[PDB]
C-alpha cells in the first residue's frame, strides 16, 4: 500500500510547484538522528528513491534537495547518517539521469539540465572543505561516493565549474600532499584503498576535462443450464480491463584557467619529493594519466607544461635511487615520451636533458637489466610493449633535435655503446634486455654520423672488436638444439662498424687509416 | 648506519624461518649482549625521529621486550620517549582516516570468498584466430579427458608471442591469476607469460618480466598487492619446442568493491606500549603518567579511538589506562568526565570504576555528577554542549544507582549521607512525576529513589507523607514509584508500618465482592476495574522480599485470593471487559508465581487453597481461568534467580544491590538446570569455581542443581522466599554431602501429595 499510495500521488501531485519543499520536508523529518519513530527507513527510502525518479520530469526536486544540503552543512561554515543517505540518494538520481543522457562507463565499478552557478559553487566548496576534515569518524565509502557525486553535479552544472573559484594554492597544497607524499601514503593502508585513490584520479580527470572543453480464458461449462452466464462473462472483462488498467498505470510515469597555479603546485612537489617526503611512482603515474587523457600515443600532447627544475629533480633522484621495478621502468620511459612531446618556454629541452650525465646513468641501469631482487631471472627481456615505447621515445629525440644538432646525440649514443661494452659491462656478462639491445641497435643502425669525433669511434670500435674477439675465441664447448638470439646482435654491431668504416675523415680520406693506425 | 638499516627493515617486514626472524633473534642477542640501555635506547629514538616512524609488529613485540626492566621504563621516562610517542598519537591519530566497512557499506550492501570473474569479460586477440577463446572463460568446461585442447593457437615462426585482450565489463580487484595449462599435452604451452593491466582499460601496462611457464602443471601467479584491474592483456610467448598453444581453462579470482595487520600499524601499537608503560609495573606508572599527562588532544583522541570499532580486541586495556590517568589527577579527571558525558558500554564501566574507586577526588567526581545528572534531568524536565544532558542513558542512571547502593553497604571514608539533601528528594519526585510510566527512564529514576531511601529511611517516610499516607487516591506513577521504591529493606518495613497495604487490599476486596454480588444477581472507597490490574502488578513487585512473602502467606491476604478466584472464574461474562479481563488475568499469573516461588508454606497453603477450589468445583465444564492456571501454574519448572560477583569479566534495568558492569551478573533461570551450564554460558591451570558467603571455603560441584542448592541455604537459616542466591566466582588451581541433599519438593509435587490429580481428572 507505501507503493500504491506513492504511484497514486506521483501521478497526481507529481508536477506540484511544493513538491520538492514538501519532499525537502519530509525527508528532513522522517531520517532525523532525533527521531526516535522506528520504521522501514531502507523499504520506504527505496521508495521514496522510485518516486523520485519518476518525479525527475519536476526540476525543483533537484533545487530543493541540494538547497536542503546548502542549510545542512552549514555547521561547518557533523551528522554523518543524514549526509549518507542523501548523497547516496542523488547518486542514485543522478545515474538514473546519466543512463537515460547515454541511451538517448567511468562510475560503473558500482553499479555490477540547467543550474544556478552561485549555489552550486557554494554547496561543492562547503563539500570540499567537509572532504579536507576527515578523521576516524568518517570512514572512506562515503568519501568516495561524495567525491563521485561532486564529479557528477560538476559535470551537471553549466557551466563547467573551474578549479580556479574552486581552491587556491594552500587547499591545492593540502589536496597534493595528502594524495601523494609518503607520510600519510605510506603501505597497503594508502588513503582509503586503490578504490579511493582510482575514484579521487577519476574525479580529477572528470574535473580537468569538462574545465577544457492476464488470465486463462476458461469458464465452468456446467453453468450453460442458467440464463446468467452473461453476467459473469462481463465482471469478468470489466476486472481484466480494470487489471490493465492498473498495470499501464503503475508502468507509465508522470508526464580564468588553473594551470599556471598546478604546475606551480606541481613544482612545490618535486622540490618536496626531495627530501624523500614523497613515492615517485604515485606522482608519475597520476601525472600522465592527467596528462593523457587529452588510449597512449606518442602524437598526444600532455596538458601539464613542466619545468626545467621539474626535470633535474627527476633525473637526480632517480639516478640515485637504484633497482626500480619494470613496471616503474616503463611507467617513467613513457613520461619521458611525452615529455620529449612536450616543448619548454630558447634551446631545446631534449638538448638539456641529455647533456647531464644522469640521464646516461639512468638509461645504463635500464638497459643492463641486473634485477638484484630477481629469483626468476630467466628472460631478462622487458617485453615488446616497452621496447616499442623505447623506439618510439628515441625516434622523437631524433626527429626533434635532427634539424638542430644530431652530432651531438650521435656523440651520447656511442657513450653509451661505450660504457654498455666496457670492461665489466652488461653486454658481456649477457644480462638485460636482448629484445631492447636488438632494438636500439638496429635504431641506431639508421643514424648518419657525418661530424662525429674521432676519439669517441675509435674508443668503441676498439672496446667492440676487443670484447667480440675474446667472446668469438672463447666460445662455449657445446650447442644445443630444439628465433632472435644475441648471435642476431653481433651481426647487427658487425654490420654499425662496417657503416662506421665506410665514412670519409673529417679534415677524400676515410677512417679506415686510422683505426689501420693503431695495430 | 646500521643501526637505520636494520631497524628500516623492521619497519618493513611483514609479521608471522623468516628473515625478519632471523633480525628479531639478532637485535635480541644484541640486547642481551647490550651492557646499559642508553645507546640502545639511542639508536631507536633517532630512528623514530628520523623516520611518519616506520613500525611493525616484530617492532612493536621488540619495544616491548626491551622495556621488561623497570630501569627501562625509568630511562624512557628520563631521555623524554613519553612526549615524543604522544606527539607520535597526536600526529597518528590526526593523520589517518577510517578504513573499516561503516553503516555505508552496510546498506550498499542489499542494494544489488574469492570470487571467479571469467565469464563475465570479453576476449580478443591482435591476431584473427580460427576459433575464439571465450570457451576458455565459462566458469568450468568439462575436464576429464582434455582429448586435444580447449582453445589452441598456432604460432607464425616469425611470432614468438600472441596477445590475448580480456575487456572486463568493470574493473576488479583482482586477487590472484591461474592458468590452466592442456594437462594432457603440455608440450604446447608457453614458456613465457607477460601479464599487462589496466585500470582504466586503455593506459596498458606491464606488471613484471615475464615469468617462465614450459612445463608447468598448474600456472599460479600470486598478487602480492590486489590491483584494480578493467583490461589485461595475456602475451604468451612461444613454447620452448612448439608452434601450437593448448589451453584448458581461465579463471578470474577477485573481489569486488563491497564483497590484524590493518589495524596493528595504527595508534593502538603505541596504545598497547602506553598499556604496557602504564600496567607492566604499577609503582612507576604515577609520576611517569603525570608527564605523560600535559600533552595535546590526548583525551580527546582517546576516547575518540575508544569509541571507534577498532578497540574491540583491545578495549579493556583504553579502559585501564584511562581509568589510571583520570585517577592521577583531578582536573584532567573532571575534564574527562566532562568529554565523554557532554562531548557504549565501557562509557557504563568508566563511570562505575570513577564512582566506585575511593580517593580525596571521589567527592569531587560524585558532585560533578550529581551536577551533570541535576542539569540533564532539569532540561529534559523543562521540555552544543547541552546535547548530553538532552538523552542522559538509563544505563548510566543505574550506574549511579549501583554506585550510590555500594558506597551505602561498603564502609566509605567520607560521609555519603551528607551529600543526599531532602532538596534532591523533591527535585527526584517532580521529575519522576513528569513522565508517564511507558519508558524506561521513570524506572531508572525510581530505582536511584529506591537507593537512596534505603540510604534514608527518614526520606522514605517523608515520601509516604506526600501521598496522604500517614479517601485515597493514587495514580499509576505513584504505584510504580512506590514498588520501585519498596524492593529495599527498610522502605518495605516501613510500607508494612503503614496501614495502606491493608486499606487498598479490604477496598479492592470489597469491590470484588461488589462485582460478584451484581454478576449473581443479573471509610469505603472503590477502585475501578481500570486499576485493578496495575495495582496486582504492584503487589508482585512488592512480593519480592521474604518478609513481604511470609506476610503475604498470612490470613491478611487469603480473602483477597478468594475473592479474585471467585470474581474471575464463577463472574462469568459493573461489567469486565476482555482486554481488562486478560490484563488483570496476567497479573493473577504474575501474582501467583511469585506466591508460590521458593515459599514451602505458602506452597502448602496454595495446594490447600486448590484442592479447596476443586473440590468446590461445579458439577463440570472447566472455565477459561483454571484450564489457563492448570496449563500455566503447576506444569512450570520453579525458576530462581541468581547473582554473581566476580573480580574478573563475566560475558538492562536492575535494582542497584546487583550492581552495575559486567563484573556483575544477574539472571533468574530454572533450578532444573546445574552449575557447569552457568558457568558453560559464562598441569596447573585456572578453574573457576563458585563459593557462597555462607559457605566457608568450599568451592561448588559443577554438576550440583540449583534445587538442592535452595534446600541447602533454607537448611543453612535463609528466610522463606528469598529470591536471589549470591554467588562469587573465584580462581582455583587444578593439576591435570553436597550432591546427596534432597530437593525442593515443588509446588507440583506438593499438590498432588494429597491427591488433586484425581480431582481435576474428574473436572475434566
Amino acid at each position: 500500500i507505501r507503493l500504491h499510495t506513492g504511484l497514486l500521488l506521483v501521478q497526481l501531485c507529481g508536477g506540484e510547484r511544493w513538491w520538492g519543499q514538501f519532499l525537502s520536508n519530509v525527508l528532513q523529518e522522517l531520517y532525523n538522528s532525533e527521531q526516535l519513530l522506528i520504521f522501514p527507513q531502507d523499504r520506504v527510502f527505496m521508495l521514496l528513491s522510485c518516486i523520485g525518479q519518476r518525479s525527475l520530469s519536476n526540476s525543483g526536486v533537484l533545487e530543493s534537495l541540494l538547497n536542503l544540503l546548502d542549510n545542512l552543512l552549514s555547521p561547518l561554515q557533523l551528522d554523518i547518517p543524514m549526509i549518507s543517505w542523501v548523497v547516496m540518494l542523488v547518486s542514485r538520481l543522478l545515474d538514473y539521469v546519466a543512463t537515460v543522457e547515454d541511451e538517448a562507463n567511468q562510475w560503473s565499478f558500482i553499479n555490477n539540465f540547467t543550474l544556478a552557478h552561485e549555489r552550486c559553487i557554494s554547496v561543492v566548496q562547503k563539500l570540499v572543505l567537509f572532504l579536507l576534515s576527515m578523521d576516524f569518524t568518517c570512514h572512506a565509502d562515503l568519501l568516495l561516493f561524495v567525491c563521485k557525486v561532486l564529479a557528477r553535479i560538476a559535470n551537471a552544472t553549466r557551466p563547467t565549474i573551474h578549479l580556479c573559484e574552486i581552491v587556491n594554492e594552500p587547499q591545492l597544497e593540502r589536496l597534493l600532499l595528502l594524495l601523494v607524499g609518503t607520510d600519510f601514503n605510506r603501505g597497503d593502508i594508502s588513503w582509503g584503498g586503490a578504490w579511493a585513490q582510482y575514484s579521487l584520479t577519476c574525479m580529477l580527470q572528470d574535473i580537468l576535462a569538462g574545465e577544457l572543453l492476464s488470465v486463462s480464458q476458461a469458464l465452468d461449462a456446467r453453468l450453460e443450464v442458467g440464463l446468467e452466464q452473461q453476467a459473469e462473462l462481463m465482471l469478468k472483462m470489466m476486472s481484466t480491463l480494470e487489471a490493465d488498467s492498473i498495470l499501464q498505470a503503475l508502468t507509465n510515469t508522470s508526464p580564468l584557467s588553473s594551470v599556471p597555479m598546478l604546475n606551480v603546485c606541481f613544482n612545490k612537489l618535486f622540490s618536496m619529493l626531495q627530501v624523500h617526503h614523497v613515492q615517485l611512482e604515485s606522482l608519475l603515474q597520476l601525472w600522465l594519466t592527467l596528462s593523457l587523457n587529452s588510449l597512449y600515443n606518442a602524437n598526444r600532447i600532455p596538458v601539464i607544461s613542466l619545468n626545467q627544475a621539474s626535470i633535474t629533480s627527476f633525473l637526480t633522484v632517480l639516478a640515485w635511487y637504484p633497482n626500480t621495478l619494470l613496471r616503474t621502468w616503463c611507467l617513467v620511459l613513457h613520461s619521458l615520451t611525452l615529455m620529449t612531446n612536450m616543448q619548454l618556454n630558447q634551446e631545446s629541452t631534449a638538448h638539456l636533458l641529455v647533456s647531464d650525465p644522469n640521464l646516461i646513468h639512468v638509461l645504463v641501469k635500464f638497459l643492463s637489466g641486473t634485477s638484484p631482487h630477481g629469483t626468476n631471472q630467466h628472460s631478462p627481456q622487458v617485453g615488446p610493449t616497452a621496447t616499442q615505447a623505447m623506439q618510439e621515445f628515441l625516434t622523437r629525440l631524433q626527429v626533434h633535435l635532427s634539424s638542430t644538432c644530431p652530432q651531438i646525440f650521435s656523440e651520447f649514443l656511442l657513450k653509451l655503446i661505450h660504457i654498455l661494452s666496457t670492461e665489466r659491462g652488461a653486454f658481456q656478462t649477457g644480462q638485460g634486455p636482448l629484445d631492447a639491445q636488438v632494438k636500439l641497435l638496429e635504431f641506431t643502425l639508421e643514424q648518419n654520423f657525418e661530424v662525429v669525433s674521432v676519439s669517441t669511434i675509435s674508443a668503441v670500435i676498439e672496446s667492440v672488436t676487443f670484447l667480440v674477439h675474446h667472446y668469438i675465441t672463447c666460445s662455449d664447448k657445446v650447442m644445443s638444439r630444439s628465433e632472435m638470439t644475441r648471435d642476431q646482435l653481433m651481426f647487427d654491431l658487425l654490420k654499425l662498424v662496417n657503416i662506421l668504416v665506410q665514412l670519409p675523415l673529417s679534415g677524400p680520406a676515410y677512417v679506415a687509416d686510422l683505426v689501420l693506425a693503431n695495430q | 648506519q646500521i643501526m637505520s638499516q636494520i631497524l628500516s627493515a623492521l619497519g618493513l617486514c611483514n609479521s608471522s624461518i623468516s628473515v625478519g626472524d632471523g633480525l628479531f633473534t639478532i637485535l635480541t642477542t644484541l640486547s642481551k649482549k647490550a651492557s646499559t640501555v642508553h645507546m640502545m635506547l639511542q639508536p631507536i629514538l633517532t630512528y623514530m625521529a628520523c623516520g611518519t616512524c616506520q613500525l611493525s609488529e616484530p617492532l612493536l613485540w621488540f619495544i616491548l621486550r626491551v622495556l621488561d626492566t623497570s630501569d627501562a621504563l625509568k630511562a624512557f621516562h628520563d631521555m623524554g620517549g613519553v612526549q615524543l610517542i604522544c606527539n607520535n598519537m597526536v600526529t597518528s591519530t590526526r593523520a589517518i582516516v577510517n578504513t573499516a566497512r561503516s553503516m555505508v557499506s552496510t546498506i550498499m550492501k542489499f542494494l544489488d570468498g574469492i570470487h571467479n570473474f571469467a565469464p563475465l569479460g570479453t576476449i580478443t586477440s591482435s591476431s584473427p584466430t580460427a576459433q575464439p577463446a571465450e570457451v576458455l572463460l565459462q566458469a568450468t568446461p568439462p575436464h576429464r579427458r582434455a582429448r586435444s585442447a580447449a582453445w589452441s593457437y598456432i604460432f607464425l615462426p616469425e611470432e614468438a608471442w600472441c596477445d590475448l585482450t580480456i575487456h572486463l565489463p568493470a574493473a576488479v580487484l583482482l586477487k590472484e591469476i591461474h592458468i590452466q595449462p592442456h594437462l594432457a599435452s603440455l608440450a604446447t604451452c608457453p614458456s613465457s607469460v607477460s601479464v599487462e593491466v589496466s585500470a582504466d582499460g586503455v593506459n596498458m601496462l606491464p606488471l613484471s618480466t615475464p615469468v617462465v611457464t614450459s612445463g608447468l602443471t598448474y600456472i599460479k601467479i600470486q598478487l602480492v598487492k590486489a590491483e584494480v584491474a578493467s583490461a589485461v592483456c595475456l602475451r604468451l610467448h612461444r613454447p620452448r619446442d612448439a608452434s601450437t598453444l593448448g589451453l584448458s581453462q581461465i579463471k578470474l579470482l577477485g573481489l569486488t568493491a563491497f564483497g590484524e595487520d590493518q589495524v596493528s600499524k595504527t595508534s593502538i601499537g603505541w596504545l598497547r606500549l602506553l598499556h604496557h608503560c602504564l600496567t607492566h609495573i604499577s609503582d612507576l606508572e604515577g609520576m611517569m603518567a603525570s608527564a605523560a599527562a600535559p600533552t595535546a588532544n590526548l583525551l580527546q583522541t582517546c576516547a575518540a579511538l575508544l569509541m571507534s570499532p577498532y578497540c574491540g580486541m583491545h578495549s579493556p586495556n583504553i579502559e585501564v589506562v584511562l581509568v589510571k590517568i583520570g585517577l592521577q589527577s583531578t582536573r584532567i579527571g573532571l575534564k574527562l568526565i566532562d568529554i565523554l558525558l557532554r562531548n557504549s558500554d565501557s562509557t557504563i564501566d568508566i563511570l562505575y570504576q570513577l564512582g566506585t574507586t575511593q580517593d580525596p577526588g571521589t567527592k569531587d567526581r560524585i558532585q560533578a555528577l550529581l551536577k551533570w545528572v541535576s542539569d540533564s534531568a532539569r532540561v529534559a524536565a523543562m521540555k552544543t554542549v547541552e546535547y548530553g544532558l538532552l538523552m542522559p542513558s538509563p544505563s548510566h542512571l543505574h550506574c549511579v544507582a549501583a554506585i550510590l547502593w555500594h558506597s551505602y553497604e561498603l564502609l566509605v571514608e567520607y560521609d555519603l549521607p551528607a551529600l543526599l539533601d531532602q532538596e534532591l528528594f523533591e527535585l527526584l519526585f517532580n521529575w519522576s512525576m513528569s513522565l508517564p510510566c511507558n519508558m524506561v527512564l521513570k524506572k531508572a529514576v525510581d530505582s536511584l529513589l529506591c537507593s537512596m531511601c534505603h540510604v534514608h529511611p527518614n526520606y522514605f517516610s517523608l515520601l509516604m507523607g506526600w501521598m496522604g499516607i500517614t479517601p485515597l487516591a493514587l495514580t499509576e506513577s505513584h504505584l510504580a514509584t512506590l514498588a520501585s521504591s519498596s524492593q529495599s529493606p527498610e522502605a518495605i518495613k516501613q510500607l508494612l508500618d503503614s496501614g495502606l497495604p491493608s486499606l487498598l487490599v479490604r477496598s479492592l476486596a470489597s469491590f470484588c465482592f461488589s462485582h460478584i454480588s451484581s454478576s449473581e444477581s443479573i471509610n469505603k472507597m472503590p477502585i475501578t476495574a481500570d486499576l485493578v490490574a496495575p495495582i496486582l502488578r504492584f503487589l508482585t513487585e512488592v512480593g519480592n522480599s521474604h518478609i513481604m512473602k511470609d506476610w503475604l502467606g498470612g490470613s491478611e491476604v487469603n480473602p483477597l485470593w478468594t475473592a479474585l478466584l471467585f470474581l474471575l472464574c464463577h463472574s462469568g461474562s459493573t461489567g469486565l471487559t476482555t482486554q481488562q479481563r486478560t490484563a488483570i488475568e496476567n497479573a493473577t499469573v504474575a501474582f501467583f508465581l511469585q506466591c508460590i516461588s521458593c515459599h514451602p508454606n505458602n506452597q502448602k497453603l496454595m495446594a490447600q487453597v486448590l484442592c479447596e477450589l476443586f473440590q468446590t468445583s461445579p458439577q463440570g465444564n472447566i472455565s477459561g481461568f483454571i484450564r489457563r492456571l492448570f496449563l500455566q501454574l503447576m506444569l512450570e519448572d520453579e525458576k530462581v534467580t541468581m547473582f554473581l560477583q566476580s573480580p574478573c569479566p563475566l560475558y538492562v534495568i536492575q535494582h542497584p544491590m546487583y550492581g552495575a558492569g559486567h563484573k556483575f551478573r544477574t539472571l533468574h533461570l530454572p533450578v532444573s538446570t546445574t552449575l557447569s551450564d552457568v558457568l558453560d554460558r559464562v598441569i596447573t591451570v585456572p578453574v573457576f569455581h563458585l563459593f557462597h558467603k555462607l559457605l566457608a571455603g568450599q568451592p561448588l560441584p559443577a554438576e550440583m542443581t540449583l534445587a538442592q542448592l535452595l534446600t541447602l541455604l533454607y537448611d543453612r537459616k535463609l528466610p522463606q522466599g528469598y529470591r536471589s542466591i549470591d554467588l562469587t566466582v573465584k580462581l582455583g588451581s587444578r593439576v591435570i554431602s553436597l550432591l546427596e541433599t534432597c530437593p525442593i519438593q515443588s509446588p507440583l509435587q506438593v499438590f498432588a501429595g494429597m491427591g488433586g490429580l484425581a480431582l481435576i481428572a474428574e473436572r475434566l
